[PDB]
C-alpha cells in the first residue's frame, strides 16, 4: 500500500519508546524540537517539509504557551498542511483560525467550556455571578455563549458585571485595579491566558477578591500544565481541564496518526488522489492555484477503534472527556468532577473549603 | 557614547529604505541624543507570508528593534503584526486601510498613520449635517469592512438617521432584489460601503432600476471611486480620497517623527528593558512593550506632513484629511476637503445625479 509521511513533533521531555505503541499506510517520524519561538517552529516544520514528503504534522508540547497554536495555524494555512495540536500550548484553544487552516486541536471549544462552567454553577446553585475577560481571542464567543444560555433558561441567573481588561498596555494608571474593584459577585468566570491570569489574580488579591466568599472559575488554558502552579493562583480556584490523566500522550499521538492516515485513505478511496505535499514554504505564493483545503472534509470525520475522533469545522474536538479540577490548600490540582456525553458528575454534594 | 536604539521598517523599495534612513538621521539631528540615539534597520517585503515572518526575526528582531514601520508593497502587514505581536513590539502601519487591523485581539501592538476605511463615516456624518440629509439608506457588503462602516456610522447617528441598512453577499452580480427594497423607501440618500468590484455590481444594478438620476444622492468612500468602480459609477456621485493616503514617503517621515518623540519620552521613565535579540529561544514578551505602546498611543505630532498626528482608542489615525470628490461629466472633480474636523467647500459647484436635487 502507498506510504504517507507523518511528522510527529515533540517539544520537551517525553518517552519516545512509550509513544511508539486502509488504502494508505503511515511512515511516522518522531522529531524532537527544543525551542518554541516563531522562527524555530517555522524553520523546523519547513525543513521537515523539504526533506520528506510530509502529508501532515502531529504536534505535542510541554509548555503553557497558547501562542504555539497561533504559530501552527499560520503555518497550516500558508502551506496547506494538516497540523494537529494534541498537547500543551499547541492544544490551547485558538478561536477564529484562518479560512485556509487545516489546524485541529485536542481540546474543548470556548462555548463547550462556558457551558460546563454553568453546569457546575447550577449543581451548587451559584446563580449570581460576573465575567472577566481580556482581549484574548474567544472572549466574545465566551461572553456570548454565557449570555445566550442564561437568556434562554427558566433559571434565576443574574450576571452582575462583564469586565474587559486591556493587557496590551501597562498598569501604571491602575486601570485593572479600578476595574476589578467594581466586582461584588460571589462567583467570577475568568477568560484569559495563564500569564494574564497570574497578573489578574495578583491585583484581585490586593483588592481582596480572591479569599473565601469569592470563587473563581477558569478554562483549560488558564490551568494549563497542572504541574505548573503560579504562586499568585488563589486556593480554591476551579478549572475545566482536558483529561491529561487518562488520555495520555502515547494514545494522543496514536490517534493523531490514525486521523491523518484515515483521512488520506478516505480521500484516495473517493477521488483517486490525495494532495501532493509541498516541498517548500518558500514557493507557497506561486504554487497555490494547485493547492486546496479538500482534505479537511475527511480530517474532520475520522472514527478509529470505535472512538469518534471527529472535529468541529472550527478545529476543536467534538466529544472530549473533561475533568473538573480544584486547586487545594497544598497548592496541587485535585480532580473533583467529570464531563461526559453532555453530563456532569461531581465528587461533592457540598462544595468544600 | 550614547545607547543605540533601533527602529525597524518593512518598506516597498530601496528608495523608501533610504528615505527611512534619512528620517532617522534627521530625528538624531533635531533631538538631544547624548543619552539615546536612533538607528534605522530595514528590509523590503518578502515574496510570501512565511518568508516575511522569518525576515522580521532574522533581520529586525535580531537588531532589538523597539518598533517596526510597515507599508503596503509594489501580501499584507499581518505576518509582521503577528511576529512583532508575539513580543509586544509595536507596529506602525503606514498605508493599510483595512478595519481588521483595528481589532486588539488579532492586532495587539498595532498603530497606523492612516485611518481605516470605516472612519469615512465621520465625513459622511458631517456631510449629512451640512446638506441636511436627515434620512439615509446604508448599503454595505456583508464582509468585515462593510460591517465596520455600518457600526461606525451607527455609533455617530446614535438628528440625522439611517432609515434602513441593507447588506449584500460580496461577489453577487445581480443586486436588483436589494436595490428594489431601497427604491420602495422614502429616503433618496444612498451611502455605499463595498470593494471596487462589488461597487461596480451596485452601480450597474442601480442604473438599470433608474436610481442613478435626479432625486437621488450617492455618498460613497474611496474604494467605490477607484479602478473599475469608476468605469460604471453614476455621474453626480460624491466619494472621498484620503489626502497623502498612498504617499509612503510622507508617512515614513511622519511615523519616524512620532516614534522618535515617543522613544525619547519613554527614556524619561525608569526600568526600561531592551527588546529580545532575535526570535530563537525567546518566548517571553518584551516587558516594556506595553508601556511603549501606551506612550505611542498618546503621542501628538501637530506639524506632520500628513497633518495633525494623534491616535484613537484602537491606535487608528485621528484628524485625517480627505478630498470630497464629485463625478461631473465622467471626471472626478474636487468639490471640497474634510480638514480633520471640518468641511471646507471650494468654489467648484456640486453637480448631483442629473442637476441640483
Ligand atoms: C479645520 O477647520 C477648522 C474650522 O475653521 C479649524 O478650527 C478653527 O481654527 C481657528 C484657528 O486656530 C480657531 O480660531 C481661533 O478662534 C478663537 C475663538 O474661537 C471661538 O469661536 C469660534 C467661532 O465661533 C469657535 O469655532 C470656537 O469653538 C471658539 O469658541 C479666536 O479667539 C482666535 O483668535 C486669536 O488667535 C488667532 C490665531 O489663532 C489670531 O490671529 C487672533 O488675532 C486672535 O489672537 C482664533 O480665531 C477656531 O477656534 C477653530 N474652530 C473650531 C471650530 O475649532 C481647524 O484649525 C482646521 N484644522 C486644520 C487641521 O487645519
Ligand atoms: C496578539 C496575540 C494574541 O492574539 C493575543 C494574546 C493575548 C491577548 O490579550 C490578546 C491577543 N498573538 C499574535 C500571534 C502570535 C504568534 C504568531 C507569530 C508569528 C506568526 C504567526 C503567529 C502570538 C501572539
Ligand atoms: C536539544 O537539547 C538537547 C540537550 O541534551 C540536545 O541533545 C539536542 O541536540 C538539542 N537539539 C538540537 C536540535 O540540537
Ligand atoms: C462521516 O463518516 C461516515 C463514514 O462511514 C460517513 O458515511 C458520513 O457520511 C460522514 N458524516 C458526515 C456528516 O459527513
Ligand atoms: C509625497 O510626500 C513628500 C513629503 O515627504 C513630498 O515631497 C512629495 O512631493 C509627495 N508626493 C506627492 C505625489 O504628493
Ligand atoms: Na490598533
Amino acid at each position: 500500500p502507498p506510504s504517507i509521511g507523518i511528522a510527529v513533533i515533540l517539544v520537551g521531555t517525553s518517552d519516545e519508546v512509550a509513544i511508539k505503541d486502509l488504502s494508505v499506510v503511515p511512515r511516522v517520524e518522531l522529531v524532537a524540537m527544543n525551542e518554541t519561538d516563531p522562527k524555530s517552529i517555522i524553520t523546523r516544520i519547513c525543513d521537515l517539509m523539504s526533506d520528506r514528503k510530509i502529508q501532515g504534522v502531529v504536534f505535542a508540547d510541554d509548555t503553557d504557551q497558547e501562542a504555539i497554536a497561533q504559530i501552527l495555524d499560520f503555518i497550516s494555512a500558508q502551506t496547506l498542511t494538516p497540523i494537529l495540536g494534541i498537547h500543551g500550548g499547541s492544544s490551547m484553544i485558538m478561536a477564529d483560525k484562518d479560512e485556509s487552516s487545516m489546524f485541529f486541536q485536542f481540546g474543548p471549544s470556548i462555548e463547550q467550556q462556558a457551558s460546563v462552567m454553568l453546569n457546575i454553577m447550577e449543581e451548587y446553585d451559584w446563580y449570581i455571578f460576573s465575567i472577566v475577560t481580556t482581549y484574548f481571542p474567544g472572549y466574545q464567543d465566551f461572553v456570548n455563549k454565557i449570555r445566550s444560555t442564561i437568556e434562554n433558561s427558566f433559571v434565576g441567573w443574574e450576571l452582575e458585571e462583564v469586565l474587559l481588561l486591556d493587557m496590551s498596555l501597562d498598569d501604571g494608571d491602575s486601570k485593572i485595579q479600578n476595574q476589578l474593584k467594581k466586582l461584588q459577585s460571589p462567583i467570577i468566570l475568568l477568560y484569559c491566558t495563564k500569564e494574564e491570569a497570574t497578573y489578574i489574580f495578583e491585583v484581585a488579591n490586593s483588592v481582596g477578591l480572591t479569599g473565601y466568599g469569592y470563587t473563581w472559575i477558569v478554562p483549560s488554558l488558564v490551568a494549563g500544565d497542572t504541574d505548573t502552579v503560579p504562586a499568585e493562583f488563589p486556593t480554591g480556584l476551579i478549572s475545566v481541564s482536558y483529561d491529561e490523566w487518562d488520555y495520555g500522550l502515547p494514545a494522543r499521538v496514536r490517534d493523531g496518526i490514525a486521523i491523518i492516515t484515515t483521512a488520506a485513505s478516505d480521500m484516495l478511496s473517493e477521488h483517486s488522489f490525495i494532495p501532493e505535499p509541498k516541498s517548500s514554504c518558500y514557493n507557497t505564493h506561486e504554487k497555490r492555484i494547485y493547492q486546496s483545503n479538500m482534505l479537511n472534509r475527511y480530517l474532520i470525520n475520522v472514527t478509529f477503534e470505535g472512538r469518534d475522533l471527529s472535529f468541529s469545522e472550527d478545529g476543536y474536538q467534538m466529544h472530549p472527556k473533561l475533568v473538573i479540577i480544584l486547586l487545594n490548600k497544598e497548592r496541587k490540582w485535585e480532580r473533583v468532577g467529570k464531563w461526559k456525553d453532555k453530563s456532569l458528575q461531581m465528587k461533592y454534594y457540598v462544595w468544600p473549603r | 557614547d550614547p545607547k543605540i536604539v533601533n527602529i525597524g521598517a518593512v518598506l516597498s523599495t530601496k528608495k523608501h529604505e533610504q528615505i527611512f534612513r534619512e528620517a532617522v538621521n534627521q530625528a538624531n539631528k533635531r533631538h538631544f541624543t547624548r543619552k539615546i540615539q536612533l538607528q534605522a534597520t530595514s528590509v523590503t517585503h518578502r515574496p510570501n507570508a512565511i518568508q516575511m515572518a522569518l525576515s522580521v526575526c532574522e533581520d529586525l528582531i535580531s537588531s532589538q528593534v523597539y518598533a517596526i514601520l510597515v507599508s503596503h508593497p509594489p501580501l499584507t502587514p499581518t505576518p509582521i503584526s503577528y511576529t512583532a505581536g508575539f513580543y509586544r513590539i509595536p507596529v506602525i502601519g503606514l498605508t493599510t486601510r483595512m478595519s481588521i487591523y483595528s481589532d486588539k485581539s488579532i492586532h495587539l501592538s498595532f498603530l497606523r498613520t492612516v485611518p481605516p476605511y470605516s472612519h469615512q463615516a465621520l465625513v459622511w456624518f458631517e456631510m449629512m449635517r451640512l446638506f441636511n440629509w436627515n434620512h439615509v439608506i446604508l448599503i454595505v457588503s456583508d464582509d468585515h469592512e462593510g460591517r465596520a462602516a455600518q457600526k461606525k456610522l451607527e455609533t455617530l447617528l446614535e438628528g440625522p438617521k439611517a432609515d434602513k441598512v441593507l447588506q449584500f453577499e460580496p461577489g453577487t452580480k445581480n443586486l436588483t432584489a436589494l436595490l428594489l427594497e431601497a427604491k420602495e423607501l422614502e429616503a433618496r440618500v444612498i451611502i455605499l460601503s463595498a470593494s471596487e468590484d462589488d461597487a461596480t455590481a451596485v452601480y450597474k444594478s442601480a442604473a438599470m432600476l433608474d436610481m442613478t438620476g435626479a432625486g437621488y444622492v450617492w455618498l460613497v468612500g474611496e474604494r467605490e471611486i477607484s479602478g473599475s468602480a469608476l468605469r460604471y459609477a453614476p455621474d453626480g456621485i460624491i466619494g472621498l480620497q484620503l489626502i497623502n493616503g498612498k504617499n509612503e514617503s510622507a508617512h515614513i517621515s511622519d511615523a519616524v517623527a512620532v516614534v522618535a518623540q515617543a522613544i525619547h519620552e519613554l527614556f524619561e521613565m525608569e526600568n526600561i528593558t531592551d527588546p529580545p535579540r532575535g526570535c530563537v529561544g525567546n518566548t517571553n514578551i518584551w516587558k516594556t512593550g506595553p508601556l511603549f505602546k501606551r506612550v505611542l498611543m498618546s503621542s501628538k505630532y501637530p506639524d506632520g506632513v500628513t497633518g495633525r498626528i494623534e491616535f484613537n482608542e484602537d491606535g487608528d489615525r485621528k484628524f485625517a484629511q480627505y478630498s470630497i470628490m464629485n463625478l461631473q461629466n465622467r471626471k472626478l472633480v474636487q468639490v471640497g476637503i474634510f480638514n480633520g474636523s471640518y468641511i471646507i467647500q471650494n468654489d467648484r459647484k456640486i453637480i448631483w445625479p442629473g442637476g441640483e436635487t
